RNA sequence: AUUCCGGUUGAUCCUGCCGGAGGCCACUGCUAUGGGGGUCCGACUAAGCCAUGCGAGUCAUGGGGCGCCUUGCGCGCACCGGCGGACGGCUCAGUAACACGUCGGUAACCUACCCUCGGGAGGGGGAUAACCCCGGGAAACUGGGGCUAAUCCCCCAUAGGCCUGAGGUACUGGAAGGUCCUCAGGCCGAAAGGGGCUCUGCCCGCCCGAGGAUGGGCCGGCGGCCGAUUAGGUAGUUGGUGGGGUAACGGCCCACCAAGCCGAAGAUCGGUACGGGCCAUGAGAGUGGGAGCCCGGAGAUGGACACUGAGACACGGGUCCAGGCCCUACGGGGCGCAGCAGGCGCGAAACCUCCGCAAUGCGGGCAACCGCGACGGGGGGACCCCCAGUGCCGUGGCAACGCCACGGCUUUUCCGGAGUGUAAAAAGCUCCGGGAAUAAGGGCUGGGCAAGGCCGGUGGCAGCCGCCGCGGUAAUACCGGCGGCCCGAGUGGUGGCCGCUAUUAUUGGGCCUAAAGCGUCCGUAGCCGGGCCCGUAAGUCCCUGGCGAAAUCCCACGGCUCAACCGUGGGGCUUGCU
């Protein structure tokens, strides 16, 4: 009514968080943050459910608090934050590293990885403005911002995708929206799958576009271009699944 | 407009029909029972498989396959049908297999229990173990696999063979329709 | 019991077509439940004894009138306690409130101290029969469901250290020696002694002995006590007898300042100092003697006005037909006496008391009246100075009010007199009556209210035919309508015989209503009596108010008299008018 | 009494072990926190000053119960991350007044 | 179980309605042992009135103080200041509407907390609580003087923001009144370099901009009641031009122009109603309901209006009217439980004025942690559902389905105790001890309809009777005893919905004589429409993309002894829209 929500109900959940709907009657409310609530869960359920590090919130905020959970190199101390599709979640005290990706039932889950591939995060450009100074600014699906030049304005464009080192942030590894590119699925019904691309259709008004992609088994099915998420030129090269 | 938990057995359409009266009357002798209520949650079983067999008959595949499996490695598993089963096999099915297929029952044979009424006092008051673990439902559907590991309880008097009533009730080994 | 009651201010006979009386079942089966009377302006009239409640009348008449009561009853409810197969019973008791002090107002003989003595462990419920010698275990397993299940069980695992001012303060009397400093260095356990007696003015008593005390510094003595005592608990059964009004100010003051974080229940009889001292008032009603109930909270004025009018605006009872009232209006002399205990020095100087008027004795709680009275009866001697005609028919009636006797009432009327009880007397159908000593008459003593007890001495004091009646605290553990009809009482006796009374109290309500001349004590509490000749009233009670330096209101619709806070604006207009008390 | 150990896993971040173990108790009831404390140490040379045992729940027909324990390696961190009410269940701690 | 049975006659066949028989909901009589699970319990009448207590606070690492520790370190206390209080929680009055559902849009908008990036934190100044002196007032509340600080307040400049004009065309987009670059004229106009540590570094922080996210606002297409004994309705009404206003488009408002807009495919008006997911029922088609859980909406005695704030026209904040109530020193002041409990009242019709923040979450806080009648935990209750009990075994007898006796066993339940369990407790679970003890009714008994050629009483009375009908001296039909049947911790009664009912008929009904063909014709809309060829591809069909929340439904598999319940996964559901 009056004002906005600073609540959730566990079974008014997303469908996408390994949650337990029915056992208790609250959730935990995400925070704004880096994704949407459609491709994120928060970094409780992460450290008290998927992992088991602790039964108790109380244990999962001390752990936080402590310091002993990265997100893409970065400590977090907030319980809320949420933690989204390609993310890397990092262990050091453990050694262990995830990858917060989607399921095949569209669900979020935790691949395991090691160090090196750990301090990788590939983004998915998603927009581009012109800034003051006359400077580029990369909008990425994170809700991440990235300044680049008006040189290299033209070796960035919207679909494309952006290795990037994320305790420093520097770009590695501009991966193309072409014919041929490696894929990964995020959202849609076909989720978890991958395969390159084939075709391209445009739709005129604001009717998304499409992409038609072939799979390792050389199967050949369609998503939505926004839903494809390159990790490739040939290869996945990012360990998916 | 919420869910509303519901009855688990279905009662006939008629309460005062001779010729159910009759059969269920037998029935219940048979397989002494307390309860109306009880035959018909059997009864009501059954003819839940019934309808899955039926609906399975006149579906297509992808799905309506999967539950035919199901359904059958279901039946399989409880014991009321053969692995190499089919849904007309389900369809010649009965409730009195169900019944047989019933705790009570099988300890009314296993020569456990000398009468099913005296197997019933047996589950209840705590002398049974399926698979180690103590059952107290007399109703309680078998599985194929758990019916060999039926046993008197550790921690029971009827486990010593010493026992006057297990003398009776091994003086009278018997078996077969319960 | 539910019955139907008119507004009369919304009733228009004219312009209604007498839904009521029509659809009413009783008037329709033949009856009369509801009629037209010119008793009142040609309006209808309910009588209670055959309304049956059912509202119809209610939903029918178009200007929304007729409104359904509650009449109360001893039918419905979980009996907690009877003292005898047909005695008194019980039904409910409040909840002592963690924080908060508790109040408990009721009438004489309804069930304060049950309410007390069961909320202490005094005594067990027994819900139904007298017998059955059940304590503790099935009480506890039978208040199962409530809070009072939690309070009781604490109190019965002994886990909180109650404590108990009673309401017989010379049974309390009786079983202590020494004197007041040694006495409270001995029971205290909080370290207070020095803010209690800076707070009850217990500085020039602070060594007197115990046995030699009045009636208000002793009631001060055990408040402090109970004071110094540390409990989680702190009962306090009529702690404004015996005290004049600034004493009981002050002791209101004492016990909200020194409790503050425990459960106190107070019952007390004195408006003036219930509406200060309590934060929450439950009501106690039903019948004397018969039956008890326990009201809701009712914060204190409004539980107070409640009591007053009656009704009771969450029961939804008329507790009452009416609505308390507080109404308007040679043989002897002596030498000026003088007089000496110890200390405490005492001059009297004479009066005359003509023929069979009434004479009040005010002043503070420490100079004479007592002393005075003892000497008329002969008690006690004067240092100087004597009554004429000396050797007249006498009787008396003290501040040492306990239960002694262990025969009944009907017995202590008897040896009294035969007035007493002889319904041929115009003393009976005036005082027994009035005072309903007939709903008494099979009840031994030792088992009775302090009200009831109080009435049965003054009417054995005024049974007995004389010609100088004494009666010192007659008004102390009684409410107000029967203060009151006391009052009207000893006027009439009085007036019937004309003799000579000589009225101790504190109750300036008493004092005006009967009281037709006074005589003031002035002087140090405790070391100088100073009394006067008779005053007339208004002038004696100014001066007794211009001393101590109180002032009263009273409304005029009522008469109700209230305290002005001291130095307010009714209060320095008052003083600087003189009109103390309007 | 019997104990036998399901599992034990390690937890740096908190600094405890996890032990998940059966506590076979045929033909007796299900034992006391205490005698389940003192097997357990046995059976792993634990420090019962860090020792804090969770649950034991019996269940229906078994006379094997379940228990969740917990092996600090700091007292201080056992007094930090666990409960007041668990500390005052296996007597670690007297309720302070 | 895709069902029938009884009733119109002297008998028959029909039509047709009534009734039985089934399930669910609510009240209710008699009766009642146990456990477990769950989205149950003042919704139906009064969105009627409310006694009392509690339901939103937190930060001492923002600031100055007051006190306690002999002081230090440290502890406590309020106050100022921040943040929150606009969520959660309750109810369904109103509302037939873009309120709701769903698909879409916002290039026509706002968004504190949060994330990323990029930058900045310069120079001054001031007041005032707390405290001290004095108070006033019945209270509610409140005055004067003195003193002081800040992450309080103000100012200045720099950044920045907004408008307009000109032109360049670097960005994204499906498309530029957008962004960006250069230049002009202007108006508005920040900031706390604050605090803490292991202090030369780190942590928590302040301001601006760009985006995102979160949460909303607004628009649109489609979709979902009744009434014609409601037929014309609308006057800023429909549109336009120009504006104002708004966060923003908009007749939202205004000025001026025109005559449009809706409607018999039913407008307008009236009636009823929160909408949906869902639920009940039924073979299905369908009929009906839309309290409880989720989502949305609205409201906080009725009505109207504002302040502050990112956000309110604000359930536990403000102002007025109406209406009612409370305290009062009669001068004044305060309240509206549709929050949890609890009451009054209404009614046929619904609980304890309990325990705890231990879980789940929210807010605050660097954190530890604190608070939360949310939530959880209990208790009360014939709410729903699952699992059970009220004994079993032999021999012997009986008026042998069952009972009685004689012996033996067990102890789920009962009693007592110990451990575990629990936030604590209780229950439960494991164990010990004792003992067949501690535990069965309700209805019916002529036919429908299973069950009495029994007995006693009454005697057209009393009474029963869902319908048929029984009863007027031999009553299987009333009352009772004995017996028996049905269900059984439940069984009956009343009302309602579905079914029965092919008595609403699309599936799937009938209209000579039973209800029913306009008196007959003509014709408007509507509906139905001959054959071939060509085209289109709107309906239609197939395939595929995106959506149609979760719960609920089906199935399997797993965990609580099984089950109910819960989880994993598969499928379905949402009228569908695209
Ligand atoms: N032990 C008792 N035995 C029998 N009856 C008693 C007993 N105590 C009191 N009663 C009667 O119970 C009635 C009320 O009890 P009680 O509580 O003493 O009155 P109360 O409320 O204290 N009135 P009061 O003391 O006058 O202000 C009295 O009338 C007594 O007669
Ligand atoms: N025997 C005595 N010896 C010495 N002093 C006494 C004695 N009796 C009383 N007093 C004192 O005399 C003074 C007044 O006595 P008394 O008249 O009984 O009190 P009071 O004025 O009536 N007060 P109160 O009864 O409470 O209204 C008190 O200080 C007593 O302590
Ligand atoms: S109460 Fe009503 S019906 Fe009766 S006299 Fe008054 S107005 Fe008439
Ligand atoms: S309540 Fe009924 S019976 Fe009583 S007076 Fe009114 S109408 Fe008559
Ligand atoms: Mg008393
Ligand atoms: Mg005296
Ligand atoms: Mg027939
Ligand atoms: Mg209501
Ligand atoms: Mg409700
Ligand atoms: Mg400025
Ligand atoms: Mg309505
Ligand atoms: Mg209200
Ligand atoms: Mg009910
Ligand atoms: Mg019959
Ligand atoms: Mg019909
Ligand atoms: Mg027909
Ligand atoms: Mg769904």
């Amino acid at each position: 009514r009056k004002g906005a929500k600073r609540h959730l109900k566990r079974l008014a959940a997303p469908d996408q968080w390994y949650i337990s709907r029915k056992r208790y009657k609250w959730a935990v409310r995400p925070r704004p943050g880096p994704h949407s609530m459609k491709t994120s869960i928060p970094l409780l359920y992460i450290v008290r459910d998927y992992l088991g590090y602790a039964k108790t919130a109380r244990e999962a905020r001390k752990i936080l608090n402590e310091g002993r959970i990265l997100v893409d190199g970065r400590v977090r101390r907030d319980y809320k934050f949420p933690v989204g599709i390609m993310d890397v979640v990092s262990i050091p005290e453990t050694g262990e590293h995830y990858r917060v990706l989607p399921n095949r039932i569209g669900k979020l889950v935790l691949h395991p990885i090691s160090e090196k591939e750990a301090n990788i995060k590939p983004l998915r450009i998603s927009n581009k403005r012109m800034v003051k100074g006359a400077k580029v600014q990369l909008n990425l699906h994170d809700g991440s911002n990235h300044l680049v030049t008006v040189d290299d304005k033209d070796n960035y464009r919207t679909a494309y995708t952006v290795l990037m080192k994320v305790p420093d942030r520097e770009v590695i590894e501009i991966l193309p929206f072409d014919v041929g590119a490696y894929v990964f699925v995020t959202r849609g019904k076909n989720v978890a799958r991958k395969g390159k691309i084939v075709e391209v259709r445009r739709f005129p008004m604001g009717w998304p576009d499409v992409v038609t992609i072939e799979d390792e088994n050389g199967e050949l099915f369609d998503t939505l271009k926004e839903y494809a998420f390159v990790v490739g030129k040939e290869k996945p090269e990012i360990s998916l699944p | 407009d919420p869910k509303r938990q519901r009855k688990k057995y279905e009662t006939p359409s008629h309460p005062w029909i001779k010729e159910r009266l009759d059969r269920e009357r037998v029935i219940m002798r048979k397989y002494a029972l307390k309860n109306k209520k009880e035959l018909w949650r059997h009864e009501t079983q059954l003819k839940e498989f019934r309808r899955r067999a039926r609906r399975l008959l006149a579906a297509r595949g992808k799905q309506a396959e999967v539950e035919r499996v199901q359904l059958l490695q279901r039946l399989n598993r409880l014991g009321l049908l053969p692995a190499d089963a089919v849904l007309d096999d389900v369809l010649s099915l009965t409730v009195e297999d169900v019944l047989d297929r019933r705790l009570q029952t099988i300890v009314y044979k296993k020569g456990l229990a000398r009468t099913p009424r005296q197997a019933r006092q047996l589950i209840v008051h705590g002398h049974i173990e399926v698979n180690g673990q103590i059952i107290r439902s007399p109703g309680y559907l078998v599985l194929k696999a758990e019916e060999d590991t039926i046993t008197y309880s550790k921690t029971s008097p009827f486990a010593r063979e010493s026992h006057p009533e297990r003398m009776v009730i091994e003086q009278a080994k018997q078996g077969g329709e319960a | 019991m539910r019955v139907a009651v008119i507004n009369y201010d919304f009733c228009k006979p004219d312009k209604c077509n007498l839904e009521c009386i029509n659809f009413c079942p009783v008037d329709r089966s033949g009856g009369k439940a509801i009629e037209l009377s010119e008793i009142v302006k040609g309006k209808p009239v309910i009588y209670e004894e055959t309304c049956i409640g059912c509202g119809i009348c209610v939903k029918k008449c178009p200007y929304e009138a007729i409104s359904i009561v509650n009449l109360p009853d001893e039918l419905e409810g979980e009996v907690i306690h009877r003292y005898k197969v047909n005695g008194f019973k019980l039904f409910g008791l409040p909840t002592p409130k963690n924080n908060t002090i508790l109040g408990v107002l009721g009438k004489n003989g309804v069930g304060k101290t049950t309410v007390l003595k069961i909320l202490a462990g005094e005594i067990i419920p027994n819900f139904g029969d007298p017998n059955s010698k059940v304590g503790k275990d099935e009480v506890l397993k039978r208040f199962r469901g409530k809070e009072i299940y939690n309070y009781f069980k604490e109190l019965y695992s002994n886990e909180l250290k109650i404590v108990h001012k009673i309401q017989y303060v010379e049974y309390a009397s009786k079983f202590l020696k020494g004197t007041v400093n040694e006495i409270l260095t001995k029971i205290d356990e909080r370290g207070k002694k020095d803010e209690v007696k800076e707070l009850l003015n217990m500085t020039n008593l602070w060594n007197k002995d115990a046995n030699i005390l009045s009636g208000g510094g002793l009631q001060r003595l055990l408040v402090a006590a109970s004071l110094l005592r540390e409990a989680d608990v702190y009962i306090f059964d009529a702690p404004s007898s015996y005290l004049d009004v600034r004493e009981r100010m002050n002791m209101a003051k004492a016990i909200r300042e020194l409790l503050k974080n425990k459960y106190v229940i107070v019952v007390d009889h004195d408006l003036i100092v219930l509406d200060y001292l309590t934060d929450l008032i439950h009501i106690i009603y039903g019948e004397s003697s018969v039956y008890g109930r326990v009201s809701k909270s009712y914060a204190a004025r409004v539980g107070i006005n409640n009591f007053l009018k009656g009704y009771l605006p969450a029961e939804n009872m008329k507790i009452r037909p009416d609505e308390i009232k507080f109404m308007l209006k040679t043989k002897m002399k002596w030498t000026k006496i003088i007089k000496k205990l110890g200390d405490f020095q005492l001059v009297v100087d004479n009066g005359e008391a003509k023929e069979g008027e009434i004479i009040g004795i005010l002043g503070p709680n420490g100079i004479g009246k007592t002393t005075f009275a003892r000497i008329l009866v002969g008690e006690i001697t004067a240092d100087e100075g004597s009554v004429t005609p000396e050797k007249q028919i006498l009787s008396y009636k003290p501040q040492r009010i306990f239960p002694n006797y262990d025969g009944t009432v009907q017995q202590y009327l008897e040896n009294a007199s035969k007035d007493a009880l002889s319904t041929s007397s115009w003393f009976f159908e005036e005082v027994t009556k009035r005072l309903n000593l007939h709903r008494l008459l099979e009840s031994n003593v030792n088992d009775l209210s302090g009200g009831e007890l109080q009435k049965l001495y003054i009417a054995a004091t005024l049974a007995k035919e004389a010609d100088l009646y004494v009666l010192d605290a007659p008004s102390s553990y009684l409410d107000v309508e029967e203060r009151y009809i006391v009052a009207k009482a000893i006027k009439r006796v009085t007036r019937e015989r004309k003799a000579v009374t000589f009225i101790i109290d504190h109750d300036l309500s008493i004092h005006d209503y009967i009281a037709d001349r006074i005589i003031v004590f002035k002087g140090e509490p405790e070391k100088a009596g100073l009394a006067t000749s008779p005053v007339t009233l208004k002038t004696g009670m100014n001066e007794f108010l211009r001393e101590l330096e109180v002032t009263f209101r009273r409304d005029a619709e009522t008469g109700r008299p209230r305290v002005n806070k001291i130095g307010s604006y009714l209060d320095r207009v008052q003083k600087e008018r003189g009109d103390y008390y309007s | 009494m019997e104990i036998k150990v399901r599992e034990m896993k390690e937890n740096r971040l908190l600094g405890r072990k996890e032990i998940y173990f059966d506590v076979i108790h045929e033909g007796e009831a299900t034992p006391s926190r205490a005698d389940v404390k003192g097997k357990l140490v046995a059976m792993l040379d634990l420090n019962p000053e860090t020792v804090v045992i969770q649950y034991i729940r019996s269940y229906f027909g078994s006379r094997v119960s379940r228990g969740y324990a917990k092996a600090y390696e700091s007292k201080e961190r056992m007094l930090y991350i666990e409960p007041e009410y668990v500390l005052v269940r296996d007597g670690i701690i007297k309720k302070e007044e």
